[PDB]
């Protein structure tokens, strides 16, 4: 009774339901996972075809924040694009005062600080977004971070967002973190995303794979789906 | 179960519910004759209701999907005379937040204005019409949006 | 329903009803269908008036030589975001002395519409914007929403019973990328003409049409300008 | 903030201030403390007891002297207390910078009283839950003052803040009187704070600050067990 | 359900604005007419007592030389729009040494129609009608509290708005003449007034390309009365 | 005044004079121009002393906070970058005799130069101050590539000695700073 | 005993209570964590365990011990994002101490400042009380080691051996019995107790990987995080 | 209460009592004499969970491969009941696979997922003392 309204307010259980609602609202978005190999980080997204509806290659939740750092987001899309402007400008500031690549830890810490800062006040709402963050450097290696609408910033070798989450990150234990090269994890995550998410739930969908690491020399972009085209080849035969 | 005294006027009734938990607890013989339960809202519960002899398989029943919505609504209209031009795609997408029961209401209204029309057979303009009828409500006026 | 008070509140299901009611504000506007080919891009909009002598209220309005827009919803925010749009145009058109690529432009629309979608005691904007423009990669047809999430299409529509216009779209819209401007325009009015109940036109003054092309600057066409586009039409069946 | 800033304290049907009443109750639930102004100077005696023997009383003090001639105690909630103490600490300085002279007790209570007053009516924020007992020695004659959540102030030869303060108040009415030396004031202050004290009293169970006309002084647990050993 | 005054309706739209649309239904009724000869507009003052001085009521003030206007419902809310619009036209005459067109004053008001909010105040409850002569001649316009604008030929507002628009679109056409539209309008006006027609009850707003300004005056009106 | 920074294989070597005066009057017989910003990064300053101390303290602040946040050692280029920022920002107001050098875990010994204009450049060795004027020509042909730490110490000692001998401002005594992986080593020489 | 908005905002109840802070002190236990602080003669020891649900978790990212300054370590409780914001506020304010005054902060005045900041967090009715708790250590001149605990009531305090959180209320009851007697304290004595109290409270008796030991001493005055190896050495040392 | 306040010797009779919440029981029952002892059940430790999982793995025929530490790592905070229903959920999910002996991979899948559904329906398990 009124304890769900403002994020400024506590509750008889000692938490905020604004964060709970926002959290479980992110769960309704399409499943987008990520994983990191020894030589880089493999982002992957499943974008749904609803009616037609419109041109392919639009509103992709895969973003590029920096030359070496990009987004794979899920949840409310507008707030996620806003967060892409946020981190974009933050990397511009680090580049401004210092002039080299932002260590992923500090970037995720700043975004975590904002996301936290919007959970304390009834002026704004808690953010409806949860995204993957990954980067690579030779003085660092392949790092992956997972950020939640509450503002907790930690890291994984791989993580799972969207409706199918636990059942999707389950068999990711079969994917080995170091031993497996990234060019193989392309078709690995392809087979996870294609094999998970039963086609009756959504009649048609597609697969998007973005990638950053050593093979591209630190550049973060989509490893082109027409390049290797290994999802469909393997994933279609992988249903059995 | 409410909270604390006094008083739960159902404390005897919910007490009988905890007696059902005794028939599921201190006595096994209920292993025969499976008993099924249904609730429109899971808001309030006996938290002890979680068990295989107690509530086990728990399934969320969502809003039907446009495929399933046009399917079940087509099952309600399959007996009635329908002019063989219906998308079910157009109105399947026109079904937003609908309950399948409001798809039934779409059929029922289709027959309703199908009456006043005098047309012996149901038409698609009648479908979208009844859709507008039941949902969403009314009314205001057409203005300001040009 | 008290949790639908303002934008700030997340519903028990996690859906702010303010943006939903803004969508329902968009659905009340007069239908319009934008579309593009592999070369040319066209949008078509139908006016609605208050009475006889009252002028049919226009939708399509020119913005920049390479970019026009359609509209639905509140005329206030329409002219407002339109002004901010002129601004954005003359910005790069000033400093960079080049036109504006549509993509980054519409992301600027999303950033401008974003903040009112969150802060306490704020509202979104009732918007039926349909954008058509040419950067170096040619035609674009976008669309907006009160939630500030934009889509890129070959053809989309908003307003009253605009999904029926899409049910006309699906069939021929693989062909819409081929034919030239004229018959593409009559494909467009073939998409709008079902948004009307079948007992009325589809006249001259009640409809607004706009076309832009690769080497063709965006121009609004109405009345005598659409009379060539409205002629040579086969009437809908009965 | 959000600029709402509306004072949450309205007037009751009788005109009383609800939140100020409740803060007065929170002070009444504060720690038992006392102070006595007599003869040579002022003697403030509070009570600080640990909820667990892990606690170390050499760390935080209940007595925070504003200047060498002026101390201070309190009852109620330390969180607020430390805050307004930092505030008054800073505030005496501006007076100094102007006149190059120690600020008089009366003037301290004036300015802090105003800070607390406006702090009640201030925008969208509760009042304090602290009632201060301020001591000081100026112009040969010492002084003892008392604040309240509403900002009002008075003066006493002796008083009490916290639980039982009416009872121990009446005890101080009869027993304490006249003007008597620091030794006597300390004695009867240890009696009256010995009233509501637990079954055992130690040097760390209480704190005694004294205002001589030579200047304020904070006593150590050494002297605290010295005079009280031999309690009362 | 008291919510933020900025909240959309479930159908829906802004509450207080849609209510301000109803705020005009009770105000004073008026009828303008656009005809190639010129724009003629008319209002009923709705006078109560002999205390009430008849010339002190004006629902029509001439904004610029070539621009008149009418009001409805609340008045001192309209005063600000009127004056500030005069300022806008005069600044247009500053920059461009010409006459701000009747159509650009419209959006020069309706663009600032809804600025109201708390942070970062109440919407205006007055309808307006714009008469004037631009380069295309007589123009009659109509605007609403929400800022939505449409150009009309013969438009009504107020309490009589509905039936006056019915009988109006009944008696209208594009071949009208000036005084024909004047007397045809005061026919509806004297059907929609409770008290008998006199010189005080109404005032006429008339503008023509070369016939100006005008404005209008009584004792011409006092003749137009008996001209019926 | 006069300052000298040379990078050898395992790190860098800094040295500077002591005497700092105003006009004719001998102000301070000994004054240290090497400021330990961080454990592995020093800087040698000239120009207005107060500006150098203030800027150095400010970049000590922002730098120390930044490195505490990093949980990692800072970079030499990161240390000079802030000096470039604040210098170019106030380049109208202040004076920069600042030259920065230090050993880094990643890159080893590095040297960076910041003249009054506010630009930043890395060189094999750097020189600043009013005394360096006469020593450019000597030190240029006297230099040799592939200097070990000892040759650097003796080298810089000769250069600074000649500097302090000819110019009147540079005087007093000589302080040396040897920065490497093994840690900072200082001393004070005469003769 | 409640009337009006007092359960939703920060004011006084009919009895003088305010529900927000008591909702915070139980808003700490959501983490299900255990914080243990023990002070020795010349040394001070911190120990905390962690939960690793996934093999994708990086052991280095979820570490709950944070180093504010060279000589100053700390440990948090409660929700995470609040703890991080607290941590950057801490480090920030320490650095401001070094900039203003030029000498190292005693860390006690740091608990005073952070505490007052928490009070400002309790004051405004339109802001959230931020229910994370904070514990610190450090070294001071002739004070040896110290411990302090800042809680979101707007106050600070520090003692010999202190613990606050889920199961820590009984760990104090075990503690007071361990501390006295007369017990004197060496380094391995206070480490050994640092394990014992958590053991007898939990009795999991487990791998050294789950617990994290923070330490400070006057031999090396700097704060230090222990490597699992030496930890396991103390672990087979305390098992006789 | 008055028959436990005797006036009578209840030495020879024993009384065992079980309820959801030890809150509404009144100080009369909460008073010793009438109620001498107080003992509770707590959420089973992963050790006891391990054990009860062992005895629940007995009656169910299984594939040669069995690893209990998988379920012990995954299952946290369940009731003992919820754990045996988790085992039954494994087997009855394995009637779809139609295998007689069932791998513990199917147990990890169905046990894990459906168990976490039980934990989403685990709302308000926190009771007084």
């Amino acid at each position: 009774t009124g304890y769900d309204l403002s994020a400024s307010t506590f509750s008889p259980d000692g938490r905020v339901f604004q964060v709970e609602y926002a959290m479980k609202a992110v769960e309704n978005s399409s499943t987008a996972i990520g994983i990191r190999c020894k030589d880089g980080v493999v982002f992957g997204v499943e974008k749904l075809v609803l009616s037609k509806l419109y041109e392919e290659g639009s509103n992709k939740r895969l973003f590029n924040v920096d030359r070496h750092v990009g987004m794979a987001v899920a949840g409310l899309l507008a707030d996620a694009r806003s967060l892409a402007d946020i981190a974009r400008e933050e990397a511009s500031n680090f580049r401004s005062n210092f002039g080299y690549n932002i260590p992923l830890k500090h970037l995720a810490d700043r975004v975590a600080m904002y996301v936290h800062a919007y959970t304390l006040y009834s002026a704004v709402r808690p953010f409806g977004c949860s995204f993957m963050l990954g980067s690579y450097s030779v003085n660092d290696g392949a790092q992956l971070y997972m950020i939640d609408p509450s503002g907790v910033s930690y890291g994984y070798w791989g993580c799972a967002i969207g409706k199918a989450r636990q059942a999707a990150k389950t068999e990711i234990e079969k994917l080995q973190m170091k031993e497996m090269t990234c060019r193989d994890i392309v078709k690995e995550v392809a087979k996870i995303i294609y094999i998970v998410h039963d086609e009756v739930k959504d009649k048609a969908f597609e697969l998007e794979l973005s990638w950053v690491g050593e093979l591209t020399n630190g550049r973060h972009e989509i490893v082109p789906k027409d390049i290797r085209e290994e999802a469909e080849k393997y994933a279609k035969e992988s249903l059995k | 179960k409410r909270f604390d005294s006094e008083k739960a006027g159902d404390r005897e009734v919910q007490r009988t519910m905890l007696e059902l938990l005794n028939q599921l607890d201190g006595f096994q013989p209920n292993t025969q004759v499976k008993v099924i339960a249904a609730t429109n809202r899971v808001d309030i519960l006996d938290p002890a209701l979680l068990r295989s002899g107690r509530l086990d398989r728990k399934i969320e029943f969502p809003m039907p999907n446009e495929e399933a919505r046009a399917r079940i609504m087509q099952i309600h209209s399959r007996k009635m005379n329908v002019s063989p031009d219906v998308n079910y795609e157009e109105l399947a997408r026109c079904t937003d937040d609908f309950n399948g029961a409001q798809c039934k209401a779409v059929c029922v209204e289709a027959g309703m204005i199908a009456l006043r029309r005098g047309a012996t057979e149901l038409t698609h303009e009648d479908y979208m019409e009844g859709i507008l009828e039941v949902q969403a409500k009314k009314k205001a006026n057409l203005q300001y949006y040009a | 329903n008290q949790y639908d008070n303002d934008v700030t509140v997340w519903s028990p299901q996690g859906r702010i009803h303010q943006i939903e009611y803004a969508m329902e504000a968009v659905k009340q506007g007069s239908a319009t269908v934008g579309l593009k080919s592999k070369t040319h891009a066209v949008l078509v909009a139908l006016k609605r008036a208050q009475s006889e002598l009252a002028a049919h209220q226009k939708k399509i309005l020119h913005v920049d030589n390479h970019i026009g827009i359609s509209i639905a919803g509140l005329t206030a925010d329409a002219r407002l975001l339109c002004n901010f749009m002129r601004q954005e145009c003359l910005d790069s058109r000033f400093v960079f002395d080049r036109p504006l690529p549509v993509s980054r432009l519409v992301s600027l629309i999303g950033s401008k519409t974003q903040i009112p979608t969150q802060r306490y005691g704020r509202r979104p904007y009732g918007v039926g914007l349909l954008i058509a423009g040419y950067d170096d990669m040619g035609p674009h047809i976008f669309q907006t929403c009160p939630s500030a999430n934009y889509f890129d299409c070959r053809a989309m529509s908003i307003g009253a019973r605009s999904q029926s216009a899409r049910t006309y779209l699906e069939r021929h819209m693989s062909e819409f990328m081929e034919c030239n401007l004229n018959e593409l325009v009559k494909h467009g009015l073939r998409a709008l003409r079902e948004t009307l109940p079948a007992e009325q036109d589809l006249t001259t003054k009640n409809v607004s049409i706009g076309i832009v092309g690769k080497d063709l600057e965006f121009t609004i066409y109405d009345d005598d300008d659409v009379s060539p586009f409205l002629e040579g039409l086969e009437e809908r069946p009965q | 903030e959000r600029g709402y800033s509306f004072s949450l304290t309205t007037f009751s049907p009788s005109g009383k201030l609800v939140q100020i009443e409740y803060a007065l109750a929170a002070v009444a639930g504060g720690a038992p403390s006392v102070g006595i102004k007599a003869a040579n100077g002022v003697v403030l005696a509070t009570e600080k007891k640990q909820k667990s023997i892990l606690y170390d009383e050499r760390s935080v003090h209940k007595v925070e002297p504003i200047t060498k001639h002026i101390g201070l105690v309190y009852s109620g909630m330390g969180p607020d207390y430390r805050v307004l103490v930092h505030r008054a600490r800073k505030l005496a300085q501006q007076y100094y910078l102007v006149y190059q002279e120690p600020i008089p007790t009366a003037q301290l209570v004036q300015r802090v009283a105003s800070v607390m007053q406006e702090y009640t009516q201030s925008g969208g924020v509760r009042p304090f839950g602290v009632s201060l007992l301020i001591c000081g020695w100026n112009e040969g004659r010492p002084y003892l003052f008392q604040s309240d959540p509403s900002g009002a102030y008075f003066a006493w030869k002796a008083t009490a803040m916290g639980k039982n303060y009416v009872n121990g108040k009446t005890f101080l009415e009869k027993r304490y009187n006249e003007d008597l030396e620091l030794e006597d004031a300390i004695h009867t202050a240890i009696l009256t704070l010995k009233e509501s004290f637990e079954g055992q009293m130690t040097e760390d169970n209480i704190e005694v600050g004294i205002c001589n006309e030579a200047g304020f002084r904070r006593l150590t647990p050494t002297e605290v067990k010295d005079y009280l050993a031999a309690i009362a | 359900y008291d919510r933020g005054v900025n909240t959309f309706s479930p159908e829906g739209r802004l509450f207080q604005v849609e209510y301000a649309i109803e705020a005009i239904k009770l105000g004073s009724t008026a009828i303008g007419i656009q005809t190639s000869e010129g724009v003629c507009l008319a209002v009923e003052k709705r006078i109560t007592s002999p205390l009430m001085e008849p010339s002190s009521i004006e629902k029509i003030v001439e904004i610029d030389a070539h621009i008149g206007c009418a009001m409805s419902g609340l008045i001192a809310d309209a005063k600000t729009l009127i004056d500030k619009a005069r300022v806008e036209t005069q600044n247009h005459w500053f920059t461009y040494n010409e006459t701000m067109t009747v159509e650009s004053v419209t959006q020069a008001v309706s663009n600032l129609a809804l600025q109201f909010g708390e942070e970062d105040s109440r919407p205006f409850g007055v309808a307006l009608l714009f008469g004037g002569v631009d380069e295309k001649g007589p123009q009659l316009f109509h605007m609403d509290p929400s800022g939505t604008f449409v150009q009309c030929d013969a438009r009504a507002i107020g309490s009589a708005s509905e039936g006056a628009q019915s009988s109006l679109q009944e008696v209208y056409h594009k071949s009208m003449t000036l005084k024909e539209a004047i007397k045809s309008s005061l026919i509806i006006l004297k059907q929609v007034m409770e008290e008998k027609l006199n010189a005080t009850n109404i005032e006429l707003a008339t503008v023509q390309p070369g016939q100006n300004f005008h404005m209008f005056t009584k004792e011409e009106l006092e003749e137009v009365i008996k001209d019926i | 005044t006069t300052i000298m920074a040379v990078q050898f294989d395992g790190g860098v070597v800094l040295g500077a004079d002591s005497r700092t005066t105003t006009g004719s009057y001998i102000a301070n017989r000994v004054t240290d121009k090497l400021t330990p910003i961080h454990d592995r990064i020093f800087c040698c300053r000239s120009g207005s002393a107060a500006d150098t101390q203030a800027v150095a303290d400010a970049v000590t602040y922002q730098l120390g906070f930044h490195s505490i946040e990093l949980n990692e050692p800072p970079l030499v280029h990161t240390a000079a970058s802030l000096f470039k920022e604040m210098c170019y920002r106030y380049r109208e107001d202040l004076m920069a005799g600042i030259i920065i050098a230090g050993w880094d875990p990643q890159e080893g010994g590095q040297v960076y130069s910041v003249p009054m204009g506010g630009m930043m450049v890395r060189q094999s060795f750097a020189i600043g101050g009013s005394g360096s004027s006469y020593i450019y020509g000597y030190v240029d042909a006297t230099y040799r590539e592939g200097m070990t730490k000892e040759e650097c110490l003796q080298f810089t000692a000769n250069a600074l000695a000649l500097a302090m001998e000819r110019d009147g401002s540079s005087g007093g005594v000589i302080r040396l700073a040897a920065i490497a992986e093994s840690g900072v080593e200082r001393q004070v020489l005469l003769g | 005993s409640s009337a009006g908005f007092d359960r939703h905002i920060t004011i006084f109840s009919p009895e003088g209570r305010l529900y927000q802070v008591e909702y915070a002190f139980k808003a700490i236990n959501q983490g299900g964590l255990t914080s243990v602080a023990v002070r020795g003669k010349d040394c001070a020891v911190i120990v905390t365990q962690k939960k690793v649900p996934d093999k994708l978790l990086d052991s280095s990212t979820v570490t709950h011990l944070f180093k504010i300054t060279e000589n100053i370590g700390c440990v948090m409780t409660g929700m995470t994002a609040d703890s991080r914001s607290q941590v950057q506020r801490a480090r920030y304010e320490a650095a401001n101490w070094k900039y203003k005054y030029g000498y190292e902060i005693p860390v006690d005045m740091l608990c005073k400042r952070i505490a007052d900041i928490s009070q400002v967090y309790t004051q405004n009715a339109e802001m959230r009380p931020l229910g994370c708790c904070m514990i610190l250590i450090g070294i001071d001149e002739e004070q040896g080691p110290q411990v302090y605990k800042c809680d979101p009531a707007g106050y600070y305090c520090g003692f010999k051996a202190t613990a606050a959180g889920v199961k820590q209320t009984e760990s104090t009851s075990f503690l007071e019995k361990k501390v006295k007697k007369k017990f004197d304290w060496t380094f391995e004595q206070t480490v050994e107790t640092a394990i014992t109290c958590l053991s007898t409270v939990l009795s999991i008796d487990f791998k050294p990987s789950e617990i994290e030991v923070g330490v400070v001493t006057v031999e090396n005055p700097k704060f230090r995080i222990l490597t699992e190896a030496e930890i396991d050495a103390h672990l087979v040392a305390l098992a006789e | 209460l008055n028959q436990m306040d005797g006036f009578d010797t209840l030495h020879r009779v024993k009384m065992i009592m079980a309820t959801n919440r030890p809150d509404t029981l009144d100080p009369a029952l909460l008073r010793p004499g009438r109620l001498d002892r107080k003992i509770h059940i707590d959420l089973p430790n992963e050790q006891a969970r391990l054990d009860i999982l062992k005895i629940h793995a007995g009656p169910i025929t299984k594939h040669g491969e069995i690893d209990y530490e998988a379920i012990v790592k995954l299952s946290d905070g369940f009731n003992g009941a919820d754990l045996r229903n988790v085992c039954t959920e494994a087997g009855m999910f394995a009637i779809r696979a139609d295998h007689d002996f069932v791998v513990q991979e199917d147990f990890m899948k169905a046990v894990r997922k459906v168990a976490d559904s039980k934990k989403l329906e685990s709302k308000l398990d926190y009771k007084p003392v």
